[PDB]
């Protein structure tokens, strides 16, 4: 004889179907993350890492590193050809 | 006492946002409404239990 109780029965009722499914996905995606640009890790110098933080950086990454690599390759090849040819 | 109860009941009825799709609470609402109607009918139609022998005898 008791009336229905919508706001009293919300323990099992969630927000539709998709919103409750994505609530767990969105609650923790924003929890454990850097606030703003933390840990840049820019500093690196290990020849390969020296190239990474010197010319191979993605801020520009223009053809200048490629031209420098080609210049070094042809400089080595000149001596190689002198040895061979 | 009935005035405040009617106020809150009607406010709840008109403010239903997640309280829709009901089948029996409205039935209890009409039960209370007809009960109050019977109350009013009994008060307005109160017959005299004792015989009015002062003017009828």
């Amino acid at each position: 004889v008791s009336t229905l109780i919508p706001p009293k029965v919300v323990s099992s009722k969630n927000i539709g179907s998709a919103p409750n499914a994505k609530r767990i996905a969105n609650v923790v995606h924003f929890y454990k993350s850097l606030p703003q640009g933390p840990a840049p890790a820019i500093k690196a110098n290990t020849r390969l890492a020296r190239y990474k933080a010197k010319y191979f950086d993605g801020d520009n990454a223009s053809g200048k590193p490629l031209w420098h690599f080609a210049l070094g390759i042809i400089a080595f090849g000149y001596s190689m050809e002198y040895y061979f040819h | 006492a009935k005035s405040a109860a009617n106020k809150l009941d009607w406010a709840k009825v008109i403010s239903s946002l997640r309280i829709t799709g009901s089948t029996a609470t409205q039935l209890s609402s009409f039960k209370k409404r007809n009960d109050e109607a019977r109350r009013q009918l009994l008060e307005l139609q109160s017959q005299p239990t004792e015989v009015d022998f002062s003017h009828y005898r």
